[PDB]
């Protein structure tokens, strides 16, 4: 994406203060919970049924910190972001098969999370610039998709 | 909600693809599938080469259904209520696609039908598939 | 569809957004104008700046709405049924929008109630938001 | 937007031969008639109240001629959409006040038409072509929104 510099510093400096532990898994998990249609890809993680069932299981948490941890590689290289998940894009669309749709509400979910977690320091100005991350985010983990 | 209109524009440019309605449906999907690549996702174990008769198979089972709502266009909820369940337990199919797939129905009708496709008929025709989407979609969550 | 478990949740936090309405609805319209740029093009005659008089008044008139839906749960067309005409006959507001708006709901609501958001809660009021929006659509055609 | 030889070789062919005068009002017209919202900014050009009325409606035949004016026109550059249509998007934002949600609406109506209109010969893969070029258009035209 291109942000502003302002818009790169606010983004920065707000995701410096995420727990890549904590936030990570949330953010699966209430993908799963709210858009249960997404639960296919997870279908041996185990017990996705009930919302506890969902949150409290280690795997979906598990996987929760290696999207964050990709994501993360992902302000780093902001100015490039489609190559960064190019071999991602690839892995999802042919090993496993994924409707890169799915990509966009975790976006969402994802800016929901973080507002949740920091409140009114996640501002509209800042909502605003992470909006975009997720979206170019989302875009590049399609643009490899045939 | 559909209208006495569009209900018999529906009957009435649904009768016209007749015994098409299989060719029509494995064309629509491979409009799909070329225009829309994203949704293969769902189709992994299909040959969805052109001529497939996994295509050609699938489209005519979808045709049929659709064969079916149009006589069922005052009672559409009930009568794919095993296709909303499902779309939306087994498959899981995003509702996004949908819209998709409806949008090829459409033109690969534009292209068999040149003069029954009117302005009035193509804005039934909209309504009344995105109807169908909309309760094949109605048990998602 | 909405059950009586999601019109608890729903009820449970919007009750608890209680006498602040105003302030988050107007937050909210702010949130959607600065992250999505193109829905200003439906306030032109407005002044979307910050603190705007215009949008703490009309974020309050989203409120009040949202406030009526929710204590009509089971009959929203009925209760909406004007603002279903407003946006369908006289503003023409894309379909598209509303999901963003309720988007920005979303965010403005789990950016104050930290305790209630809970996963369940937010699952809830997506739908609700969802629900509310395929109320004010479907006069559309 | 990049097209394979054998996409880029499809739509001109096909444009090649077509009527303009023709094809352009019969989009608009199918725009206003399918999608009832869109004549929120046409209220000048008359009665839009039927399929008929806004069939055969002159102001809007020609002004359906002006829009793929400047498509043929932006075929003939789609090698810089972003450039032939800088002006035009401003001037659908700033003073139309256009909701560039519209344009893909117009794209879909569009690739229906030129199927309506050449029947067997809009062929899948000719379908799949001229939906990566009416996305492209689009984004050209909102490119320049804020
Ligand atoms: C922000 C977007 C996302 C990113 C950056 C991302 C990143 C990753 C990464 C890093 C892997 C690990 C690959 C490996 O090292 O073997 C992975 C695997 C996978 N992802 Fe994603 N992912 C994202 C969104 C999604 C979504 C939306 C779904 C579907 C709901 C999904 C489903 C999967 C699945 C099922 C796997 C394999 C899991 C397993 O069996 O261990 N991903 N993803
Ligand atoms: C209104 C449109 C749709 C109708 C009427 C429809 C109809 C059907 C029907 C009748 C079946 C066949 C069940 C059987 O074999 O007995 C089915 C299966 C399926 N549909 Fe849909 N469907 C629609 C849209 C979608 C969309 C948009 C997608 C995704 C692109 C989708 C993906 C599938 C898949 C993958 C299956 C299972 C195929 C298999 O058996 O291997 N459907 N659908
Ligand atoms: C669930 C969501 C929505 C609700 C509850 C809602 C509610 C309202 C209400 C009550 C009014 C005020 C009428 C009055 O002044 O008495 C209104 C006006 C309006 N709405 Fe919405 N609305 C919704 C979504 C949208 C969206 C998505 C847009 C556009 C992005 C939109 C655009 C407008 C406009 C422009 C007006 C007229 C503003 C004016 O008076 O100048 N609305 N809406
Ligand atoms: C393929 C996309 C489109 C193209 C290439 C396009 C092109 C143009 C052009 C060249 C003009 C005439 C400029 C002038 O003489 O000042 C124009 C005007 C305008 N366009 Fe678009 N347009 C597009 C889509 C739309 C859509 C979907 C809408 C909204 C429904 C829209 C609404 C208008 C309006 C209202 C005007 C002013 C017309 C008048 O009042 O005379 N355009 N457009």
């Amino acid at each position: 994406v291109h942000l502003t510099p302002e818009e790169k510093s606010a983004v920065t400096a707000l995701w410096g203060k995420v727990n890549v532990d904590e936030v990570g898994g949330e953010a699966l998990g209430r993908l799963l919970v709210v858009y249960p249609w997404t639960q296919r890809f997870f279908e041996s993680f185990g017990d996705l049924s009930t919302p506890d069932a969902v949150m409290g299981n280690p795997k979906v948490k598990a996987h929760g910190k290696k999207v964050l941890g990709a994501f993360s590689d992902g302000l780093a290289h902001l100015d490039n972001l489609k190559g960064t998940f190019a071999t991602l894009s690839e892995l999802h669309c042919d090993k496993l098969h994924v409707d890169p749709e799915n990509f966009r509400l975790l976006g969402n979910v994802l800016v929901c999370v973080l507002a949740h977690h920091f409140g009114k320091e996640f501002t509209p100005p800042v909502q605003a610039a992470y909006q975009k991350v997720v979206a170019g985010v989302a875009n590049a983990l399609a643009h490899k998709y045939h | 909600v559909l209208s006495p209109a569009d209900k018999t524009n529906v009957k009435a440019a649904w009768g016209k693809v007749g015994a098409h309605a299989g060719e029509y449906g494995a064309e629509a999907l491979e409009r799909m599938f070329l225009s829309f690549p994203t949704t293969k996702t769902y189709f992994p174990h299909f040959d969805l080469s052109h001529g497939s008769a996994q295509v050609k198979g699938h489209g005519k089972k979808v045709a049929d259904a659709l064969t079916n709502a149009v006589a069922h266009v005052d009672d559409m909820p009930n009568a794919l209520s095993a296709l909303s369940d499902l779309h939306a337990h087994k498959l899981r199919v995003d509702p996004v696609n949908f819209k998709l797939l409806s949008h090829c129905l459409l033109v690969t009708l534009a292209a068999h039908l040149p003069a029954e496709f009117t302005p009035a008929v193509h804005a039934s025709l909209d309504k009344f598939l995105a109807s169908v989407s909309t309760v094949l979609t109605s048990k998602y969550r």
